[PDB]
């Protein structure tokens, strides 16, 4: 038991760095789509 | 910047990165969980 | 250790709710291209 | 007339932004 | 505290599979405003 | 104009609905 809850830290702390690329991820689609609207509109 | 054509290339190209990012540390997450 | 079992529940939750938010981030992208798409065809 | 899916970006940036407080107090509870 | 450590095992499993999901939304995104560019440049 | 990407968003909404299901059932393995 104590094995498997240090494996799951280390995986949870895993997915969250997966999580945090997702989300700056995100953050460059906003600029995508802002760039877009900037072109369309200029 | 160029008002030419549409360039929006960088921010998809990033994300791409970043995706690519996110499913090598998904592969890594499984690979503790499944030891 | 049930003190590492609640801690790592309470992580859980806030990643998942951490997820949630980026998930919903993403529905927006979505409105916002479809609303390109319409601007563009009508 | 002018294109503006502003509101929803806005939006999506608010949510990105929540996410990043809630994934730093997932990694401050992780640590304790 | 077994079946609390088969419980959080089970809950990040499938939170890692919402994530996969978040994932491959966002690359249908990349795909779809790529094409948004495309379309306006060609 | 004829621009057609609304495959790719149906696709992302499909994803984002299952990702919205697996989270529900994350988070009722947690709470039992
Ligand atoms: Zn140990
Ligand atoms: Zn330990
Ligand atoms: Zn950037
Ligand atoms: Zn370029
Ligand atoms: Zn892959
Ligand atoms: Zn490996
Ligand atoms: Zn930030
Ligand atoms: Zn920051
Ligand atoms: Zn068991
Ligand atoms: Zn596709």
């Amino acid at each position: 038991n104590s094995q498997a809850i240090d494996n799951l830290r280390a995986s949870l702390e895993t997915t969250n760095q997966a999580i945090e690329a997702i989300r700056q991820a995100g953050q460059e689609m906003i600029l995508a789509v802002q760039g877009v609207q900037d072109y369309i509109n200029n | 910047i160029s008002l030419e054509r549409l360039d929006v290339g960088e921010n998809l190209k990033k994300a791409e990165e970043k995706l690519k990012k996110a499913e090598e540390l998904l592969k890594k997450s499984e690979e503790i969980l499944k030891k």
